[PDB]
């Protein structure tokens, strides 16, 4: 089965830091573009962050930009996210997604292969 | 920001159609929607790939549209197993990727 | 004038298939979209479909799609309606009308000229 | 799929009178709302195609107003050739739908 | 850029670029208005307004009459006939009067427009106006009496200026049935393109790419004459959406590997040359020279002249020869002696009867090369010489790697019969 | 159009074409007159006639300096050849000093003339005079005492719009080496072109196809140059004779039939694609893909380029299992998962691996294509998409018809070696 | 020329030709100067300096952002990556700033220039400088206080007139993206190449040759543009140097040698076809179709188009039926009539089914051709005529003779199996 | 062998009309132009019409444009003119005529295979 599997996830601070990881396996991970996106406890899906097959262009939601930061280990088949400056504002479970556009109207991605989600909880 | 009615229900075999309204910025800057359903303490399932567009193992009985600002959602033979969040999803030239506000549908 | 002379009225029964027929006149024949529209007695007018007469491109209603089929002869200047397996529901005057564009584009468009409704009757 | 409501269902009128006709939709259909005047045994004829517009050949005396969600029909001083079921119709989207009518009856 | 030299077949496999492969098409319906100048004549003869005149309604009259294995021809003949059958389709959504009629009354509140066509595309619309702007504020007023051998002489010096974009945009449809092969500056402008990229449904990421690469989406991309339509002409430009941005992607370039056997030569090449590159978790190949272009580490493809090819394709170039997938091959007895040259070195063939150096610039002779292939990294050397016919090498630095191999040619015997053949699978050539 | 797509031999045959087939080649003798412009000269020094002049006196004297099995190649080579050599068989014949002064005799009353050359061919011949009417009449007047830095500025301007022709003749030419692939505007103007074809031995039937079709007949048409001569610059166009007109022609477009047996591919794939037209009851293959052009039902081709092909090659159109001609394919084991675009529809080959679909921009996807060869008529969706790379389809209307069978490679088991072959005959891919 | 017909495998050699092989580049480094054109700007609106001037800055910005077996395709490929390989080294020694300053700093005293680059090679450099001159002594004088609409018209004139070179430099680089295919008449003029010949490191003889043959050297050669350097362009020429000259060189032509056998056709071709030269006691073949171009004797190749062939292949000419040299060829059951147009005849192949015959103007049919090949020498006929297609006759002269033998396809059994072949060695072919 | 067999000639009063009818057999008859020339009693042939290949193009003589018709199945390789408003002057034999043009120098037909001739008498 092709599998997204979210690790590191937990319970923080505000001011705090974390790093999400999230292990591709089942495709070829270099193929493709990837994307956090979180779900506030109760709420809908905020886009977090993307980042490009070969990490040559990367993105951020204006809650994220700066303050996070979106890589990945195309060999170890890996996507990660380090968050700083976390608050209680981003207490959500991220979710990373396989992203996949058609290309043929516009390059707006689908995200086909979520992952299981990580919960995190900010609070003092 | 892409706009949602918060739920919609329908009697079992109803047809119930979820509405999504964008901005000059997104649905009406030319980018497609895609659409999304999750059920409780699921991972979002993709039901729309584009506009229109059905991936393997999403019955018929879903469809989905593009008109202008606007996209919509219309789940015929509205049955139990349908009764999740729903979310579309487009690009927006500022904010980059922009989900709907959801709706639950209720049967 | 642009005149859209229409088919005389018929009688079916249910399960029968019905071929309305308009003809087109004083207007460049496959420059302006035909639209197809409905009015059961009693009830507002119902949007069945459009025909581009150029390229004989169509687009039927979500709730005709399969049942309707339009057509045109560019030799007769001639537009069809083919409609199938009818009910006592579509006892109603089937129209055909002149499709007129926005300046946003002939996705947006209005009916400028009407042809004489055809009565279709449907009935044991 | 945009229904559209219009309102009164009827209305009886004098010669002269200011008669005036409203529709409204159920999402910004922007300007993109024709009017039409249908005479009894008759084919329909457009009036107003933006909502602010006037057809070529039109009286005058025909006036539409409104954008977004609600519009207005007005007949400025109407004449006995006026009095007809009139209908608002949306095209923002597909399907093309149109308001229930409302006939303009003598007083 | 990372280079692997592959001696179990003679060939390299240069790794590390990043795909910008073409997905889609965006159009841009430019109006150019000429206004009256069929309504315009000169009475005088001799005239330089009535020569640039008589030039300027010559040119619409003839645009109004003007209107629309071997894996390598095969790829890039559907992408020739993907393009302008993609064009043409939304060109006919155009060509409709009431559409055409929706652009032009759209236009006359603005210079640009966004139209979405009945059939649903949504495309840009511009108006090019400053040649009807002359013929009806300035020229028609300097025509008074039909008289044209006016002293003001700036009037036709500046209409052979106003009208030269018009003429171009005739010249190039007229020479090209209509569909222009590359867009010319006449028929869209700097200031155009990068308003249309501006205004083009895509990300951040490929906007700067786009704006930053114009040449190659200007040349990526075409034109189409829609038609003239009174005192306008109606033409779209398609521009390129590219769709699929760094994704991995390589070039296999090969030489011949000949061996001698009964003092005889048995050769192999590979077939499978050109560009790959890895497209949503698939490997697609472009077979043909005439697509994908390539600046530094960007390669830029049209997806249409792809070929789908399964993900173990690369096993022929991870140890061709213990692989059972159907490496594509040709041999025989035919030691052609060649440089290929390559990103990062040179596949250097020579076989007996053929002498191989290299060299340097200042050092002279290098190395004399033995028979066989051998990878010269554009380190070892600034040339290499065949026959006295000297090969340059790139300057172009990068990692360069020797994957160590026996040669197929040597490790396997050739068939007995037929021993020449051509594009065939590698298990077909040696027993 | 009619197409019937050949599940035999996952193929496709388009019919109802008419022929426009160029079997020979009209002459027309341009004299160009340029003047004594070598004869004036400018002392002033800084001046717009002197820069005029001295370009119009160096492409002058540039201009005396210029002077002139896979059947796809083989086909399109002799066609090439053909052209040339005709042409220049006639330009050898115009060269001869008497000829040309009997021309330029001719063309000093008129300006036109017909003329018999001594090779007994007639050529119409034009004379281009404007310019020398300009530098004899008006410039030479202008530059008395070799003043050039006149105030009467229309004349420079005027020399820049005469001159304009001449100059591009000389770029086009000295470009080409004298024989340009296409007639330009400034080689023959529209005016010109249509007094030729009105002066053409020919038929009112091409007389009408040949004034609508002016671009086609400019474009199969060529220059050359023979040369200057006296402050005249004389060359040759050379137009098409369309002698076969109206005869049926048909396109066969065909790809990949593959089947699994034992788990393994075995594929044909049709070599014999490209324009068929029937000729004096001969039928004749047209296998260079850059000679025939199409517009709507008529197709123009050079016979040149047609190759003689049997009329039982229209078996392997309706027979190809059990005729025994030579049916031309490749096989192997190589299923390349394609589209191939054909006029009224697409071959859609979808292979192991590779996910392929069909859809509308108004409807979604309308169907997912089973593994094989499926004719997807262009009524049946508005796009093909394999890999996730869409291919959009025709509008053009037309009958599409189905002609039901087995495919072959389902039908005959592969030669078990050597199982991969090149543009064979089909008895050699089968047992 | 010289041409021999060889019956034995239905094969014309005609020899004869003198060899001119481009071996090495000669380059001249071109610095343009267009001026302080951007300091300049226009306030008064519309003007026809303003035009003028706009298009010259628009035309600098833009030029700121531009930057740089089947034996055909292999050799065009290497010669094709050969030259700009080649090309790319002198300008990225050219590009850096030193350099260029050294450049520019040289043409300051002088407009021409002879540098030693870094890299050893000594390049030529010329300025272009009728641009600067005329934007900073008589435009910069013109636009005083901003003024633009300057009533003394000729400026304007003028200024269309200097800038016209810079423009199409521009235009060429913009369009080809800095690597053009030809050396146009704006990037180098007549005057300028010929002060290159004369310094060309070569012999008197090449000189001579050079001077004549202007247009092969301004064809063979190409430019890349190096960059923008404030107010100046910097683009590099790239001159053939001939280093190859006067040696043999010859062409073969060939047409398919069918025979009947059981009734069944047995057909082999000839593919070694095209240009051989000998080159340093070495034969090159060129196969390549596009390389090797004629005028008269002189035949004009790339020497990294050659393909090094074995002294030994001549035995194809001389006795293919019984040399041990693997003679490729493609054999097979395909009996194509056609006509091999050569220099001094024709290759006339008809078989069953296609009539043939040759005629004259005046005679009409001189005679009907046997079935088979018939060398039809250009002196026979002026036409052949295959299926009514007529095919015309070279009318140049030299001796024609022909090797007699009785043909391989008659005189050896064809392999029952695999019968047709591609690019094989005849053994495989025929038993 | 190739033929060419006229069929449909006979006695016609002035005014009259008649079909002439002419197989053609052992050739592929879709490829060939074809003509009809006729040849009044004691004097020369004129040529009648022409029908192109695909009937796309056709032609008539002076005396029979208008009042005569040409056409063809290709599929019952038949070639048939209709007469109308036949005079006197029609008296002659018709001819059917397969119909050559080698295109090279320019395009005249000449006539190669000829049928046996039909004989229309038109008196009163
Ligand atoms: C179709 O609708 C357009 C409006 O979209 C009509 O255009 C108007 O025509 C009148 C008369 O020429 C002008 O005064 C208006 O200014 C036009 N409107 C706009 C927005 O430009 C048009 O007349 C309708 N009919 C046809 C046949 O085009
Ligand atoms: C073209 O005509 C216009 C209009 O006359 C000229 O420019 C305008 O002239 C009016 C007076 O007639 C002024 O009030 C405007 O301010 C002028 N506009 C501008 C931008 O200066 C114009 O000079 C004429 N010639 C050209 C080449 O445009
Ligand atoms: C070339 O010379 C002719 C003849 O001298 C000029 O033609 C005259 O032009 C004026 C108008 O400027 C007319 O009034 C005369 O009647 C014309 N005469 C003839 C005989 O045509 C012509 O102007 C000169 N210049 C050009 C560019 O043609
Ligand atoms: C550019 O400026 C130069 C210098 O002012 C001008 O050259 C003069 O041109 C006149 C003729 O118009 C001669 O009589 C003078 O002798 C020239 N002087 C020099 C120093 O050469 C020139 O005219 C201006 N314009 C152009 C286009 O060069």
């Amino acid at each position: 089965e092709v599998q997204l599997v979210e690790s590191g996830g937990g319970l923080v601070k505000p001011g705090g830091s974390l790093r999400l990881s999230c292990a591709a396996s089942g495709f070829t991970f270099s193929s493709y573009s990837m994307n956090w996106v979180r779900q506030a406890p109760g709420k809908g899906l905020e886009w977090v962050s993307s980042i490009s097959a070969s990490s040559s262009y990367s993105d951020y939601a204006d809650s994220a930009k700066g303050r996070f930061t979106i890589s990945r280990d195309n060999a170890k088949t890996s996507l990660f996210l380090q968050m700083n400056s976390l608050r209680a504002e981003d207490t959500a479970i991220y979710f990373c997604a396989r992203a996949r556009a058609t290309g043929y109207s516009s390059i707006t991605p689908y995200f086909d292969i979520w992952g299981q989600g990580t919960l995190v909880t900010v609070s003092s | 920001v892409v706009t949602q009615p918060p739920s919609v229900s329908g009697a079992p075999g109803q047809r119930v159609t979820i509405s999504c309204t964008g901005s000059s910025s997104n649905i009406g800057a030319g980018y497609d929607v895609h659409w999304y359903q999750q059920l409780p303490g699921t991972a979002p399932k993709l039901l729309i790939y584009d506009n229109n567009n059905r991936p393997s193992g999403v019955p018929d009985r879903f469809s989905a549209s593009k008109s202008g600002t606007s996209a919509s959602l219309a789940i015929t033979g509205l049955q139990a197993e349908d009764e999740a969040d729903y979310y579309c999803q487009s690009y927006d030239r500022s904010l980059s990727g922009v989900f709907g506000t959801g709706t639950k549908v209720t049967v | 004038q642009v005149r859209l002379e229409q088919s005389g009225a018929d009688v079916k029964k249910p399960g029968a298939s019905v071929r309305v027929s308009c003809k087109a006149s004083g207007y460049t024949f496959n420059g302006y979209y035909i639209h197809w529209v409905r009015q059961a007695p009693g009830q507002g007018l119902e949007w069945m479909g459009w025909i581009n007469p150029y390229t004989g491109e169509t687009n039927y209603a979500q709730t005709f799609r399969g049942r309707v089929t339009l057509t045109r002869d560019t030799s007769l200047k001639t537009l069809h309606l083919d409609l199938i397996s009818l009910r006592s529901g579509d006892t109603a005057i089937y129209y055909c009308a002149r499709g007129n564009c926005s300046i946003s584009g002939c996705y947006y468009s209005w009916l400028d000229h009407w042809g004489q409704g055809t009565l279709v009757t449907v009935s044991s | 799929d945009i229904q559209m409501t219009q309102s009164p269902s009827t209305l009886s009128a004098s010669v002269g009178d200011r008669v005036t006709i409203t529709c409204r939709a159920s999402q910004s259909i922007n300007t993109w709302l024709a009017w039409y005047q249908q005479k009894p045994g008759k084919a329909p004829k457009l009036l107003i195609y933006e909502a602010s517009s006037l057809e070529r050949g039109v009286p005058s005396r025909f006036s539409g107003s409104g954008s977004g969600t609600g519009f207005t029909l007005t007949i400025s001083s109407l004449q006995p050739d006026d009095f007809a079921t009139y209908f608002c119709q949306q095209y923002n989207t597909y399907p093309r739908t149109f308001g229930q009518g409302t006939k303009v009856e003598i007083k | 850029l990372k280079e692997s030299y592959l001696e179990e077949s003679c060939s390299t496999i240069t790794e590390g670029y990043l795909s910008v492969l073409r997905t889609g098409w965006y159009t841009n319906v430019f109006t150019l208005e000429v206004g009256d100048v069929e309504n315009l004549t000169c009475a005088d003869g001799p005239s330089l307004i009535k020569t640039e005149l008589d030039l300027t309604k010559s040119a619409l009259r003839e645009l109004r009459t003007v209107s629309a294995f071997v894996l390598g021809a095969i790829a890039c003949g559907v992408a020739t006939a993907a393009a302008v059958t993609a064009g043409v389709a939304i060109a006919k959504c155009i060509r409709l009067e009431s559409e055409v009629t929706a652009i032009k009354n759209c236009l006359k509140k603005t210079n640009e427009c966004v139209s979405t066509l009945g059939c649903g595309v949504r495309v840009l619309a511009t108006a090019v106006r400053e040649l009807k702007d002359f013929v009806s504020k300035n020229l028609t007023r300097a025509i008074n009496k039909n008289k044209c051998d006016i002293p003001d002489l700036k009037m036709a010096v500046s209409f052979s200026q106003f009208n030269r974009r018009f003429l171009n945009v005739v010249r190039q449809f007229s020479d090209n049935a209509g569909i222009t092969p590359a867009i010319s500056k006449d028929l869209m402008t700097d200031a155009e393109l990068a308003r249309a990229i501006s205004n083009m449904p895509t990300s951040a990421g490929q906007i700067k790419l786009m704006l930053e690469n114009r040449a190659m989406v200007r040349r990526k991309g075409f034109g189409i004459l829609i038609g003239v339509y009174g005192s306008s002409v109606i033409y779209m430009v398609q521009l390129p959406i590219f769709g699929v941005i760094d994704t991995p992607c390589w070039i296999v370039k090969a030489a011949p590997s000949c061996s001698e056997k009964k003092g005889n030569y048995a050769c192999l090449l590979r077939e499978d040359q050109g560009w790959y590159c890895q497209n949503a978790g698939s490997t697609v190949y472009y077979p043909c020279e005439k697509d994908c272009e390539t600046r530094g580490d960007h390669v830029f493809c049209d997806t249409a002249a792809g070929i789908n090819v399964a993900e173990q394709s690369k096993e022929c170039n991870i140890n061709i020869s213990t692989t059972n997938y159907p490496c594509k091959v040709s041999c025989g007895r035919h030691p052609i002696s060649m440089v290929a040259l390559s990103p990062l070195g040179a596949l250097v063939a020579c076989y007996k009867g053929v002498s191989c150096s290299i060299g340097s610039n200042r050092v002279g002779i290098i190395k004399q090369l033995n028979k066989g292939c051998s990878y010269i990294t554009n380190q070892d050397a600034d040339t290499v010489t065949i026959d006295n016919t000297v090969y340059q090498l790139s300057k172009v630095e990068g990692e360069q790697h020797v994957i160590k191999g026996r040669p197929v040619s040597s490790s396997f015997d050739p068939v007995k019969f037929p021993q020449d053949q051509f594009n065939v699978a590698l298990d077909q050539c040696f027993e």
